[PDB]
């Protein structure tokens, strides 16, 4: 313990720590519920516990903010920036000082939000304060006499930023001093200047060997992915749709097996290679496979995918990648049960890209031996609509789903097709998860996203990671809402548990949504109303302005909820009661009971369950 | 859900009354909402001859609440003869019943993208009611020119008290204009203790524009308004209109004179008929049923016109995107060469006007007084049949066509030959067996009302689902609204609704708002809704204030009820270089139960339940929650004198033959003297009188 690191070329003396393991259990394993070949691990690289600060470290830190340094912020520091030096060029012109015009109509024209952004980083200063005049070079003579002569408030402190001594900003704000301590530095871009003639940020980076997002996503991509790369960065929208990756080249082999398995260009049936560029003899494992694009939009291509799948292995031609296209493009309903359970039991790769106008993830995967480190869950539409799902159980010998290659924001174009990996926030469990019952098979599927393989990041929802995603599962993101409209039998949440068998190590789960079956315009439910697991429907907490949802699968739920059986209702059950009225919108505009003719109507609200429309 | 009733008890009742019964309890609550406000005070008739309200004990109505239920004709008394026909005004519409589903009643009109059952597409709004379609002119001002002639008359035929007090009075946007711009510059002199207030030179935007927001004021000899267009708390504060409306109108005259702007006329159309000369095998001549105003469109500067079509491929129960968002729909636009122009490929052939005005038939002859307002006007009901010939659209000398879907250009990637593109056009409606048929029955006899006559509430449990399953229905998986008011968008589904108004559509539909993303068939689930449930279309409405037939809820006779529709009675130009003729709406007319489709949606066919054409669309009303439908046939109704010597007329728009009808204005005789000894899918014997199918004659047959 005790050591020495670098954070700004600096050499520092650091308090640092090893990252803590993620524990499996043995009961993990035995219901086969861990991950089915490997542990992953989220924090890959130790922490900075405390980081001594000395004048040496800070003042070379407040250089770092105005210059750029020498990394990629470098361009963006305080006084070495793409507005401010389009400013400087313009006062080292031969022009008289009314060339101050030509600056304000160099943020009018076109560039009005990168002024009005890198502006915001000087204001506090800028702002006169009763301080500026310390902060200004030798235009300290002119500053006083020229103050009453400027047209507009812009052209004025356009002047002061033009104008500033950089030589004056050796200081370091008291809140981003202990962020230092911390171990991480004033990011140059994040950097601004306070009233006080001191450097500031909102925004704070650690050196490289301790980024916990880079080193995950370096290692995910250069040993998880087939097709790796040595890189960091996700694929691009055009990769993606192409199927291209850092360092492998394709070529287009489609003609040999067109001859063969007699197809034409047209039928949607593609066949490609990827071979690596600089190949890799030290261990035999890939260095290049055929790839099977499969455009199931086309008719063709549909018909014929199953056979051709099933003559391909009885000819023993090896696949390192299936790519499904377009499912449920042209018909939202259409089925794929018999195509993907027609694919070999042991599977590289296989990426499926669903169309978000059918949003049908209904096919199921699970009786196999594996997935090689690599099932995408791939869409050319809106990924973050809440009607996504998935059943837990479809993963269970998947090694590794596809979490990079996140392509979503605000900045695109409306009006082209953008390619992403899906948010799950949604668990939705099918008719055969729940044959006898029993309860067991959801709760396996359940504890495999909330806790057994909670530290990988498709587990985790779309939020990502707590502090610390293999040890303290709890303070992480998971998947909030849960679906039973496939299957019938379940009414409540009874029989569901949301903790992990251990409780002192561990927060336990609050669902915020959860849909339900239903077939008629009352919700029938039994009096097991006194033990539906209550508390567990709570939103993400307590004290939330807007309250968690009931979903039903019809909407036409606009008449009561039909209570059956003699039995009378506990403390819990009346509070259980309240939840169907409060948290379900067709239900909560009236309030309606209905209580079938036997009892006492220990509640006197209701109508004598008539069922008659 | 009772309340309107008077609770569970007074509901029960309810569903045990007869029709008659039923509608006295909701006519003693309709006019409570409606003489809240004072009605029609046009002339009217003394405490003597209600020997007209006793003549109603052969058919029901109510002489004073007639005169204010809508604009009716009522009676007219002074020689025992005539009519008076309405214009003083326009009054609303609601009703509280055709609903129970016990939410979100503001969604009594129907669901949009989502289909119920095979005989609503798959069979009619896919394949048959197959185009939304849209004719582009190249210009926009020939509703300003007009709009801005009504504006004129708004504006002076007014008193000289309100042509100051309506526009100096109403003056407070410029004054919002002024405070809100002041306040930016209250703001701007904040930080200015020392710096030279240059900005007091901008602060002539009060005062260098006082003398004009006043100058503006004082003549008031015809710009008789304040020039401003809207306002809100925030945003849409804009204000610049012109006035004096013959200059306005003498910069619209040159504006239309430059080919910089286009606007589109766009409705809907089934394909109903085609020529047929090739023994059926092949053809390329098709006949499409719309209504008039959308017909009307076809002018002859138009520039394009299109097909957009549901592809006959496509599955019960899926949900779609908007018509320029989803891959299940082509589209097909077709454009002029070497100066062809696009009427000599595409007509409308007949137009259902004056189709009663044989002699001593008419009703104009029984006006009492304002037919010296209404002097020359006719009657029609809006229903059009339009020919497009795509054998000479598909003609590359003559035309351009450029196929789309999902808004790309798909034209060298679709089918090419001629027959074959034809079909794929068509959804190959000459192979289908699935053809259309009219609605041959009466629906004024009381054995074919009963067939459509739904009970309000039924116990599904028990065996008597059969006599529900058993009811005829009204489809209309028709019309294609524009998507501007489609509110089953979710905020958040942005690319849908960012384009919401040009160029895209809905598939409007006659169903529950419940079954929007919910009936889709996935693999391992069980489906939410009973077979009963979407397995049926929808019935008549039971809206008070467009009935005319008192124990027929969602039947009418158009004049008597509904002879105009907005501000201006309809105009039709005619051909031959003829002048305008006005016409007031009349006939046989239909309420749909679940269907007010917003701006478009106009022409869309009212079929039942083996696709049997029945009604056409064109109007709607989104605060009634209902619309209305021409009916093709009628039967005629005989009101024993209560209207003088006025019937509701017996006619067939489609067969022609009926008892009323002028012998000349009819589908079959108008194509009769165009293909004279030729044979028509509709007509496979010809066109000639005698080949007439026995069950669309009347009286010698009074079973059809």
């Amino acid at each position: 313990r005790k050591q020495t690191i670098t954070i700004a070329g600096i050499e520092v003396e650091a308090e640092i720590e090893g990252p803590p393991g993620f524990v499996t259990h043995q009961r993990d394993k035995d219901r086969k519920i861990s991950n089915p070949t490997k542990p992953y691990q989220n924090h890959t690289v130790n922490k900075i516990l405390s980081v001594k600060v000395t004048d040496k470290l800070k003042e070379q830190v407040a250089k770092d903010a105005l210059s750029g340094g020498n990394g990629y912020d470098e361009g963006v520091g305080l006084f070495n920036n793409s507005i401010f030096n389009v400013f400087k060029e313009e006062f080292n012109s031969g022009k008289e000082l009314n060339d101050i015009l030509s600056s304000l109509e160099s943020v009018a024209r076109q560039n009005s939000g990168a002024f009005q952004n890198t502006l915001e980083r000087y204001k506090k200063m800028l702002d006169s304060n009763n301080v500026i005049n310390f902060l200004k070079s030798e235009a300290q003579k002119e500053y006083p006499k020229l103050k009453s002569k400027f047209q507009t408030k812009n052209q004025e402190y356009i002047w002061l930023i033009a104008n500033l001594d950089q030589s004056k900003f050796t200081k370091i704000a008291s809140t981003s001093e202990k962020y230092l301590e911390k171990g991480l530095t004033i990011s140059p871009r994040s950097a601004f200047i306070n009233e006080a003639g001191e450097i500031d940020s909102n925004g704070w980076g650690p050196p490289d060997e301790y980024n916990t997002v880079t080193s995950r996503l370096r290692r995910d991509n250069s040993e998880y992915r087939v097709f790796d790369y040595d890189e960091y960065y996700s694929r691009s929208s055009d990769r993606i749709a192409n199927g291209t990756y850092p360092g492998w080249v394709k070529e287009d082999v489609s003609e040999p097996y067109s001859k063969k398995y007699n197809f034409k260009a047209s039928d949607g049936i593609r066949f490609s290679k990827l071979e690596r560029i600089n190949p890799n003899p030290a261990k035999g494992k890939l260095n290049s496979g055929l790839v099977l694009d499969l455009d199931v939009s086309n008719d063709e291509a549909y018909r014929r995918s199953k056979e051709l799948i099933e003559k391909l292995q009885k000819d023993g031609e090896q696949i390192t990648s299936y790519r499904i296209k377009n499912m449920g493009e042209k018909n939202s309903d259409q089925a794929f049960k018999d195509i993907l359970g027609a694919l070999p039991k042991d599977i590289q790769q296989l990426e499926l890209f669903f169309s978000d106008k059918a949003t049908n993830t209904a096919s199921l995967i699970a009786l196999e031996n594996k997935n090689i480190k690599e099932l995408s869950l791939y869409t050319s539409g809106n990924s973050l609509k809440k009607a996504w799902s998935y059943n837990p159980l479809a993963l269970r010998n998947t090694t590794w789903i596809n979490t990079i290659d996140y392509n979503v924001s605000a900045e695109y174009s409306s009006h082209d097709k953008i390619t992403t990996r899906i948010t799950f926030n949604t668990l939705a469990f099918d008719q055969e998860d729940f044959s006898n019952g029993s309860y067991e098979r959801i709760n396996d599927g359940l504890r495999m996203v909330y806790y057994a393989r909670n530290n990988e990041p498709f587990f985790q929802g779309g939020h990502g990671p707590g502090l610390e995603p293999d040890k303290k599962l709890g303070q992480n993101s998971y998947p909030t809402g849960l679906d039973f409209s496939r299957v019938t039998g379940i009414k409540s949440l009874k029989g569901l548990r949301f903790d992990d068998d251990l409780d002192t190590s561990n927060e336990p789960r609050k669902i915020t949504e959860l849909t339900l079956y239903n077939n008629e315009s009352y919700f029938e439910i039994s009096s097991d109303e006194l033990n539906e697991a209550n508390l567990q429907h709570l939103s993400t907490g307590e004290g939330n302005p807007e309250k968690p949802k009931i979903h039903f699968s019809n909407g036409n739920n606009t008449t009561s909820i039909r209570i059956s059986g003699k039995t009378l209702l506990s403390d819990e059950g009346r509070r259980n009661l309240d939840k169907y009225f409060e948290y379900n919108e067709s239900l909560r505009n009236s309030g309606k009971q209905i209580q079938i003719p036997n009892g006492s109507d220990e509640l006197k609200k209701q109508l004598e369950g008539w069922g008659y429309k | 859900d009772f309340a309107y009733f008077g609770g569970t008890s007074g509901y029960d009742e309810y569903t045990k009354k007869d029709q008659k019964s039923r509608f006295d309890y909701d006519n003693e609550r309709y006019m409570t909402r409606l003489k809240s406000q004072f009605g029609n005070s046009s002339n009217s008739i003394n405490l003597k001859e209600y020997r007209g309200l006793e003549t109603k004990q052969e058919n029901i109505k109510k002489f004073d609440d007639q005169a204010a239920i809508s604009n009716f004709d009522t009676y007219y008394n002074a020689a025992l003869k005539g009519f008076t026909l309405p214009v003083y005004g326009s009054d609303g519409k609601v009703s509280g019943l055709k609903i129970y589903e016990g939410a979100e009643i503001g969604k009594g009109p129907s669901v949009v993208d989502s289909l119920g059952r095979n005989e609503k597409a798959k069979t009619v709004g896919l394949a048959r009611t197959l185009p939304n379609e849209e004719y582009k002119t190249s210009a926009i001002q020939t509703f300003q020119t007009n709009f801005t002639i009504y504006k004129d008359y708004e504006k002076e035929i007014e008193e000289a008290e309100d042509n100051i007090k309506l526009f100096d009075s109403w003056n407070e946007q410029q004054i919002q204009s002024y405070i809100s711009a002041q306040l930016t510059q209250l703001r701007l002199n904040y930080e200015d203790e020392v710096s030279q207030i240059d900005r007091e030179i901008s602060q002539t935007q009060p005062d260098k524009t006082t003398i004009l927001s006043n100058l503006n004021q004082k003549k008031s000899k015809i710009e008789s308004e304040y020039q401003k267009e809207l306002s809100t708390i925030s945003k849409l504060n804009k204000d610049s209109l012109k006035e004096w409306q013959r200059k306005e109108i003498e910069k619209y005259n040159e504006k239309k004179k430059e080919k910089t702007f286009q606007i589109s006329e766009s409705g809907t159309m089934w394909i109903m008929d085609y020529l047929d000369e090739n023994a059926g095998k092949n053809p390329t001549k098709f006949y499409f049923g719309t209504n008039s105003h959308v017909a009307k469109g076809i002018k002859d500067g138009m520039v394009s016109f299109s097909l957009t079509r549901l592809n006959s491929e496509v599955k019960v129960g899926q949900t779609f995107k908007l018509n320029g968002h989803d891959s299940n729909f082509t589209k097909f636009t077709f454009s002029p060469i070497n100066g062809n122009k696009l009427e000599d490929a595409v007509t409308a052939i007949f137009h259902a006007t004056d189709f009663i005005n044989e002699n001593s038939s008419p009703l104009k002859l029984l006006d009492s007084e304002q037919k010296s307002k209404y002097n020359g006007a006719g009657i029609f009901a809006d229903f059009a049949i339009v020919e497009v010939d795509f054998a000479k659209l598909l003609d590359k000398g003559k035309y351009s066509y450029s196929v789309w879907s999902a808004s790309n250009d798909i034209t060298n990637q679709y089918e090419t030959e001629q027959n074959k593109l034809i079909s794929k056009i068509t959804n190959n409606y000459s192979e289908s067996d699935k053809k259309v048929k009219f609605f041959s029955d009466s629906l004024l006899n009381e054995q074919t009302y009963a067939k459509f006559d739904r009970p309000l509430d039924f116990d599904p449990k028990k065996e008597d689902e059969l006599k529900k399953y058993n009811d005829l229905d009204s489809l209309y998986i028709v019309g294609y609204p524009t998507a501007y008011k489609d509110f089953y968008l979710d905020q958040y589904e942005d690319e849908k609704q960012l384009k919401n108004k040009k160029y895209d559509f809905s598939l409007w539909i006659n169903s529950e708002y419940k079954f929007y993303n919910k009936l889709i068939n996935k693999e391992g689930s069980t489906n939410s809704f009973k077979e009963y449930e979407t397995g049926k279309g929808n019935f008549f409405s039971y809206q008070i204030g467009y009935r005319s037939f008192i124990d027929k809820p969602g039947l009418t006779d158009a004049f008597i009820t509904v002879n105009k529709v907005g501000k201006k009675l309809y105009s039709l130009k005619d051909k031959n270089k003829n002048e305008v003729k006005k016409y007031f709406n009349y006939g046989l007319e239909i309420l749909p139960r679940f269907y007010a489709p917003a701006g478009g949606a106009s022409g869309s066919s009212v079929r039942t339940k083996d696709n049997k054409l029945l009604a056409v669309y064109h109007a709607s009303n989104e605060t009634a929650r209902t619309g209305l439908a021409v009916a093709f046939r009628s039967d005629g109704y005989d009101y024993k004198n209560l209207f003088g010597d006025y019937k509701l007329g017996q006619y067939d728009l489609i067969y022609g033959g009926g008892k009323d009808q002028q012998k000349e204005k009819s589908y079959r005789e108008v194509m009769n003297k165009m293909y004279s000894g030729k044979k028509s899918a509709l007509f496979q014997n010809g066109f000639t009188d005698d080949k007439i199918p026995s069950e669309f004659k009347f009286n010698n047959g009074t079973q059809n």
